[PDB]
RNA sequence: CCCCGAGAGGGGGUUUUUUUUUUUUUUUUU
């Protein structure tokens, strides 16, 4: 029961936004480079993600070394501070962001040509200064974008979408009141194709619903791809012609 | 600041801070600027090209008239933008039939009477979606559109922004409207608008107040009394700031609840409060501070001194809090309060009648008048009017604006005219919204939902045919029971018909029973505004007038009822069971049925009696009765009880107009074998659901009488009849109400039973996940569990029901409302009100009709005496079925020398025409005058019975 | 609550209560667990403490390579008066500082030198308070170093005077390390001074107790 | 204890229905005053290996 | 395989958290 107009009969949102349509949707390459090989800064919306690449680089430890692949590791920082009311306790050990980091990681590896290589380490620092709704989907974006531009070869680009579902309407881009009045589904879709990376469902959604809910979030992830890439070859241009 | 996207949409912070519980949260939210907001008006002719579809791929309507009313230049034709304060204040002159029909709300508008008040904001958002040929109310976005949206100046209070926001939408719709030459007039009170208008510094906008706007209107007259508005000796004080309360209710200083006001005494009143065990009196007027019966109030405790016996720190309210929950066990002396906030005013539209008193009939320019509610605990309103003289005798809708700290009662305006007293129409209508009971038609919304093909639609022939399995792939799960012989008994003029029983005997020497129930799923579907309308009803009221559905006619009285000699779709239950009646097994299952014939009760019971008829159908149908008569055996030696309440039916005159006659509906053998057959459909299914959805299962309980109900009436039988209820068990009190029978009359046996009645415990629905398995226990029928399930067409309940069996068989996943703890509580609580109002409004109906029977009649009946006290006695004519009070002046001469002694409930007392010292027992049998008379002052339709 | 410990029942809550210049002791080496112990108790006004430090090194470091040893210091809390692990850190940091300037590390190759300080008996009869407690961990630190038999450039010791600390060497010509909270303005020349003579009174005590004992 | 401590119940409301929580009355140990602890001084035992 | 040396020698091929419009009779068909 919300009292909120969630969904208008005029087809508008609490933020005026239409049933499908992205929010503002920023990218910054090379945002930090006395810092890492890579980096980005994310703005989707609200939410503000700052992405570091370190590497490839000689591990720290020559016990944790493997000689076919490179070792890929993952640690998002969701600050005190990413939501309105300030978390007393950190989220460093919290069991969710470890599932998040391990979901990241599963997620690049199979993108991420490790195998080229091998006797190195790609650390990825990740902080998230602001939260909004759908910050799986800008995890996915940043670490895409920042990999990028570290010069790190990859197959294609992985694009992070979130889609909420209130009834029967289906809502891309949910931000943080939606996500709490309804369920979503976080996608993430490799480059132009209708391949999933990550198919994240964790509250109730009808099963009839679902395949209609991929449906919104694939080519929404599409247009997240178009504009990573825009931004990209804007980028390229800039840097290219000195 | 603002950023441009590709799309040409804009971006901007909309920041806020939001104090909850003594807390300050800053939160901000993006702020979408668009461009493709549409002026939804008819004359448009730019709009719909750059309107977009929803999500439902469905463009929005322009539904404002390109032909609005027309008003004297410089007026001419013209569109209503309103205030927030305009629509807080008359929200019912904005629901008037004779006024504003072509209406722009703007955004920022509808946005702040939701966070004002919340019913008023479903009120006007119910305008704009039920909008027809007649009322026509939009929402512009206007905050959401690049070209009206504005932004706070330095040094700007956000009031004034919000003002300038509605002048900036009325602007740009002015500007917007040119070209179809459609002016725009903004209906405001405030001072602020008007001068900003007047002084026409920017642009030219047509700027009226509400009193002012009305005067415009051809119809000023009649809609004049539908505006919102020395009178003292004394005055209340001042209600404590929202701050303080809240600070209050957290420091246990000040508490709230519901209030109670007597119509036996208005300067008395009592709160429950959770802290509390007794509940607390409020003795005083100034005390009570204009608070009605109903309302939640937030009182503070008097000092201790100020008790009845019938500070300044929060340290020493807080200890004499704790005084008081002392004083409340030792019940010597009880704690007093007052009123300081009025938390939720149970205020909606009344119906009352104007006082003849406060009226001037001399005077014809406008008077302040009085109006006497229909309801005996409340006050009485006043009224600004001019048409005194032509709302003298009528009833008449009044709605309560407010209530001034000075004024000595409160102040509210004219709504509608229901009619002259005492007529079936003003009557019933004003019977109906006092028990708050929607009878206004469908709106088209509702009606849509119904199937497109009509009165014919059709059952499929074949139940495999490829084009209506295209269309319903569940008709695949469809049993098919048109080869049985089934048949309805109902009442004469019964065309919504629930139920249908078969039956037919197995070669194994077991019987086969059918009973088929509507399938009123099959075209009410979750979500949909059917849906929506069928749950805000609860059920359908029954009166001798009129009938109130809970569904449309197409739906109730002919697709989904069960009529004869047609397919239809039927959700069955089949038992196989013995000749003892017991059950060996059952099945549940969706069928599609053709009933043989529609019988009477009257008609049914001859067929099966005649002897001369021995077909098949009526082979089965005394089956039925003598299963019928096992299963009532049965349930009896188990414990059921046998109360009694046979109301009687008023015979209108079919020859003339008014009512005539009144007469007494008899219980036919039909009557129980219909009875019987629902009861056991109603158990077997709630066994069926409850085992498939032990959390959220739709059932229904009834709680065991305490003992102090019943305790006074054993009082009375053990003094005067000398007997005694058990209370022990249901089957122990339905044995001792059985032999409770004087052999001199026989009707009083049924008198102790209709009056035993009285003391049993409110049934009431319920979800399995509530109350624990001992607790869904029914006293009086004494089964260990139990639902509606049997009347889908006037029960909502029996819908949830319904779906919930559905899906216990597997036919349909049952909807996530119905599985919502949280959703069904307030299905529960709902259906629960509704159908108390339901009852009550219906008992109402037959108290009118039966009232007007004996308007200009006397005739000697038979009375019983119910109640004996020291002012006078009550007596009951079963004739009638109503109960009169005779008042000790009128019961007797001299009523000084009359006696009460309530040891015995004897009343002696010398008669009027006579000199005899006669005593007056109770359960006696006595002769009664019955006289009708309708009061000066309550206007309500009174049977003064004199005793012979 | 916790696996590793018994913290006993959840439900349970604490029992709250409702209403010379100096005196030392000094004893080294009475710990045989480790190579050097000292025990330091000082009593004064309205307020006793009674620490001990113990020094474990040097002992094995596998990891690179080292030309000098490595120290490190950590502070525990005691039995009564409990004290942030913030500031317990603080002090630590700031007792690292100023025994890297006094062990001879060159002497302690890829070896670790780990220092441990027990504030066991701190009380308050008064009827941040950790400034007072500074000069008595500098002096059971030199006196554990000493007893363990690490080289050290010189005796330090230090002083307290309105919370203002600082550890002197050399015959107090030189400072090996400055601490001030609170306090009141241009009172550093007034503090150095009675400092010095807590310093000079310290390390006489200690090289006393080094020599006789 | 406090002999009437103003700290009373505590009303917490469901969706329809009130609830009071129980007072909570703050217990408070004497500054001075104290008992010597009831040890089964028969049962106390000394270790050795 | 790769590096090194006028003479088939040597070096390497990596290690638990945005959930709360409160009120007076059983049962069945209407
Ligand atoms: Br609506
Ligand atoms: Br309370
Ligand atoms: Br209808
Ligand atoms: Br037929
Ligand atoms: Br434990
Ligand atoms: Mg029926
Ligand atoms: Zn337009």
């Amino acid at each position: 029961m919300s009292r909120l107009e969630i969904y208008s009969p005029e087809g508008l949102r609490l933020d005026g936004r239409r049933w499908n349509e992205l929010r503002r949707f920023e990218s910054s390459i090379n945002t930090h480079p006395h810092a890492a090989d890579g980096s980005s800064y994310m703005e989707q919306g609200n939410n503000k993600i700052i992405t570091l690449v370190k590497g490839p680089k000689e591990p720290r430890l020559k016990s944790q070394m493997d000689t076919s692949k490179a070792l890929l590791n993952v640690s998002v920082n969701i600050t005190k501070f990413s939501k309105f009311e300030r978390s007393k306790s950190s989220h460093k050990n919290e069991r969710r962001v470890l599932e998040i980091q391990t979901s990241l990681v599963r997620m690049f590896e199979k993108n991420v040509m490790l195998n080229i290589y091998p006797r190195t380490v790609i650390d990825i620092e990740i902080h998230v200064l602001e939260q909004d709704g759908g910050i799986m989907g800008s995890l996915i974006n940043g670490i895409t974008l920042a990999l990028i531009d570290a010069g790190i070869s990859m197959f294609d680009y992985i694009s992070g979408i979130s889609v909420g579902l209130y009834d029967t309407t289906p809502l891309l881009d949910t931000n943080s009141l939606e996500e709490n009045a309804m369920s979503t589904v976080t996608l993430g879709v490799v480059g132009k194709s209708e391949k999933l990376s990550l198919l994240l469902v964790e509250d109730k959604i009808p099963l009839d619903r679902l395949e209609n809910v991929l449906a919104i979030g694939i080519a929404g992830a599409h247009r997240v791809r178009d504009l990573m890439d825009e931004e990209l070859r804007k980028h390229a241009q800039k840097r290219v012609s000195n | 600041r603002r950023k441009r996207l590709a799309d040409g949409l804009s971006v901007t912070q909309k920041v806020f801070v939001r104090s909850r519980n003594g807390g300050a949260t800053k939160i901000v939210r993006e702020h979408y600027l668009r461009s493709d907001i549409p002026c939804l008006s008819r004359s448009c002719t730019k709009c719909p090209q750059i309107v977009v579809p929803d999500a439902q791929n469905e463009l929005p309507k322009f539904i404002l008239s390109d032909s609005p009313l027309e008003l004297s230049a410089p007026i001419g034709k013209h569109y209503v933008v309103l205030d927030t304060n305009v629509v807080l204040q008359a929200i019912d002159l904005l629901e008037n039939p004779n006024c504003f029909f072509d209406v722009i709300v703007p955004q920022i508008v509808l946005d702040e009477v939701r966070n004002k008040s919340y019913p008023v904001y479903t009120r006007l958002r119910t305008l704009c979606r039920d909008s027809d040929d007649h009322k026509r109310f939009i929402v512009f976005h206007n905050e959401f559109s690049e070209h009206t949206f504005v932004e706070r100046l330095p040094n700007e209070t956000i009031n004034d922004r919000n003002n300038r926001a509605i002048r900036k939408t009325c602007q740009w719709y002015s500007e917007h409207l040119k070209p179809y030459d459609i002016n725009v007039v903004l209906v405001t009170n405030d001072r602020l608008n008007r001068e900003a208008a007047t002084k026409e510094v920017e642009s030219n906008i047509i700027t009226k107040s509400l009193v002012q706007y009305i005067e415009l209107l051809p119809n000023a007259d009649d809609i004049r009394d539908s505006i919102p508005q020395t009178f003292s000796d004394f005055t209340f004080p001042e209600y404590y700031s929202t701050a303080r309360v809240m600070g209050g209710l957290k420091n246990g200083v000040l508490y709230q609840g519901n209030i109670q006001i007597s119509e036996y005494n208005f300067l008395e009143g009592s709160v429950s409060l959770p802290r509390f065990s007794k509940p607390v009196l409020i003795v005083g007027q100034k005390n009570l501070n204009r608070a009605f019966n109903g309302d939640q109030v937030i009182v503070e405790l008097l000092p201790q001194s100020e008790w009845k016996a019938p500070v300044i720190s929060d340290k020493q309210r807080r200890l004499l809090a704790k005084d008081a929950m002392i004083a409340q066990r030792s019940k010597k002396i009880q704690p007093t309060a007052k009123v300081v906030y009025i938390q939720r005013r149970s205020w909606r539209q009344y119906v009352g009648q104007l006082a003849p008193s406060s009226v001037d009939p001399q005077s014809s320019s406008t008077q302040n008048v009085f109006v006497i509610l229909m309801d005996k605990c409340l006050p009485k309103v006043r009224i600004r009017t001019r048409r005194a003289a032509e709302l003298l005798d009528k009833r008449i809708v009044i709605s309560i604006d407010s209530w001034p700290t000075t004024h000595k009662y409160p102040l509210g305006h004219f709504v509608r005219d229901l009619g002259t007293i005492e007529s079936a129409q003003a009557e019933t209508e004003a019977l109906l919204l006092e028990h708050d009971v929607e009878y206004r038609p469908f709106s088209k919304k509702v009606l849509e939902c119904l199937p497109a093909e009509g009165h014919d639609w059709k059952a499929p022939t074949k139940l495999d045919d490829p084009e209506a399995v295209s269309k319903d792939p569940l008709l695949t799960k469809r049993k098919d029971l048109r080869d049985k012989l089934i048949c309805s008994i109902d009442p004469p003029g019964c065309v919504d018909i629930n139920d249908a029983l078969h039956a037919k005997k197995l070669p194994n020497g077991n019987w086969e029973v059918g009973v088929h129930i509507a399938d009123v799923t099959h075209f009410v579907k979750p979500g949909t505004a059917l849906d929506a309308e069928g749950a805000a009803r609860g059920t359908s009221v029954y009166l001798v007038d009129k009938r109130i559905d809970m569904l449309p006619m197409l739906l109730g009285t002919d697709l989904c009822s069960l009529k004869p000699y047609v397919d239809r779709f039927a959700f069955s239950v089949i038992w196989e069971l013995d000749d003892s009646a017991n059950i060996v097994n059952v099945n549940f299952m969706k069928s599609v049925i053709r009933s043989r014939e529609a019988f009477s009760y009257e008609q049914a019971q001859l067929r099966i009696d005649d002897k001369t008829q021995n077909d098949e159908l009526t082979m089965g149908m005394r089956a039925l009765l003598k299963l019928s008569v096992k299963l009532k055996q049965k349930r009896l030696e188990a414990g059921a009880l046998n109360l009694a309440s046979p109301e009687v039916k008023v015979h209108m005159d079919s020859e003339t107009s008014d009512p005539n006659e009144v007469e007494i509906k008899k219980l036919l053998a039909t009557n129980s074998l219909v009875e019987e057959f629902m009861l056991l459909a109603n158990i077997s299914v709630a066994r069926k659901i409850y085992d498939a959805f032990p959390q959220t299962a739709m059932l229904r309980r009834h709680a065991a009488p305490p003992s102090t109900n019943f305790e006074i009436l054993n009082e009375m039988l053990n003094t005067r009849k000398n007997m005694s209820i058990s209370l022990e068990s249901s089957k122990a009190l339905a044995d001792s109400l059985d032999r409770c029978v004087d052999p001199e009359d026989p009707y009083f046996n049924t008198l102790v039973r209709i009056m035993s009645t009285r003391c049993m415990m409110a049934a009431q629905y319920f979800y399995s996940g509530a109350y624990s398995y001992p607790d869904f226990r029914h006293y009086g029928l004494a089964v260990d569990i139990y639902t509606h399930f049997t009347s889908p067409i006037r029960r909502y309940c029996d819908v949830v029901a319904h779906r919930q069996l559905a899906g216990a068989i597997g036919y349909e996943p049952l909807s996530l409302t119905h599985r919502d703890k949280n959703k069904m509580d307030m299905i529960c609580r709902n259906i629960n009100r509704k159908h108390r109002n339901a009852q009550f409004a219906g008992r109402a109906s037959i108290e009118y009709y039966v009232g007007q029977v004996m308007r200009n009649n006397e005739s000697t009946e038979t009375g019983y005496v119910i109640k004996v006290f020291n002012n006078g006695i009550v007596v009951l004519v079963p004739k009638f079925g109503v109960e009169g009070l005779i008042r000790l002046d009128n019961l007797t001469e001299d009523p000084n020398s009359a006696a009460f002694d309530e040891v015995e409930y004897k009343l002696t007392f010398v008669p009027t025409n006579s000199d005899k010292p006669r005593d007056v027992y109770v359960f006696d049998k006595v002769e009664v005058q019955v006289r009708s008379v309708m009061d000066p002052i309550t206007s309500k339709r009174k049977a003064e019975l004199l005793l012979k | 609550q916790d696996r590793r410990r018994l913290l006993g029942p959840a439900a349970a809550k604490p029992m709250a209560f409702s209403n010379s210049e100096q005196e030392l002791s000094l004893h080294t080496g009475f710990i045989e667990n480790c190579n050097g112990s000292a025990l330091v108790e000082a009593r004064s006004l309205g307020h006793q403490t009674s620490l001990i430090s113990a020094v474990y090194g040097p002992r094995s470091i596998r990891g690179s390579f080292t030309s000098q040893g490595t120290i490190s210091i950590q502070l525990k809390n005691g039995l009564l008066e409990k004290y942030n692990t913030n500031e317990l850190k603080e002090v630590s940091s700031f007792l690292m500082g100023i025994f890297n300037s006094v062990v001879n590390l060159s002497r302690y190759p890829k070896s670790g030198i780990d220092i441990f300080v027990y504030l066991t008996y701190d009380k308050d009869l008064t009827n941040s308070q950790i400034s007072s407690l500074i000069p008595h961990c500098i002096t059971s630190i030199t006196l554990a170093l000493a007893d363990a038999g690490i080289e050290l450039v010189d005796m330090a010791g230090a002083g307290e005077a309105n919370g203002t600390v600082v550890s002197f060497i050399k015959n107090g010509e030189e400072i090996v390390g400055f601490w001030k909270d609170d306090g009141d303005d241009e009172d550093l020349l007034e503090c150095l001074d009675r400092c010095k003579e807590q310093y000079n009174r310290y390390r006489d005590l200690m090289i006393s107790c080094l020599m006789n004992q | 204890i406090d002999e009437r401590a103003s700290d009373l119940r505590m009303t917490i409301r469901t969706r329809g229905r009130s609830a009071t929580i129980r007072e909570t009355y703050e217990i408070i140990c004497d500054q001075t005053k104290s008992v010597p602890l009831m040890i089964n001084a028969k049962n106390i035992a000394f270790a050795s290996n």
